[PDB]
């Protein structure tokens, strides 16, 4: 039981950054000042993050 | 396209054509305001024609 624990803690943490998938990051701004754009900083809207 | 830029535009086509239709509507009363002096300047010269 002890090796059956330890095997998922490394299955289940190695899942979380490396093997993980992201939205599409389709993009549009409403401000017309900003020109610019990081790319990063594109959240999803807040009614799919609830969902999620 | 992405739904926030449609309703961007069609808010922005809404306001153009109201815009337009503002101007037209300012533009014709003055070309006709300028016609009916003109006419009434050129009455005397189309009867002396």
């Amino acid at each position: 039981t002890f090796e059956h624990l330890n095997r998922d803690t490394l299955r289940y943490i190695n899942l979380l950054k490396r093997l993980s998938v992201d939205l599409a990051k389709q993009v549009e701004v409403s401000d017309p000042s900003v020109t610019v754009y990081e790319m990063d900083k594109w959240v999803p809207s807040e009614k799919l993050q609830g969902i999620l | 396209k992405g739904p926030k830029e449609l309703e961007s535009i069609n808010a922005s086509m809404k306001s153009d054509i109201e815009n337009v239709r503002q101007e037209v509507s300012s533009y014709k009363e003055k070309w006709l305001r300028d016609a009916e002096i003109f006419g009434k300047i050129t009455s005397i010269f189309k009867e002396e024609l």
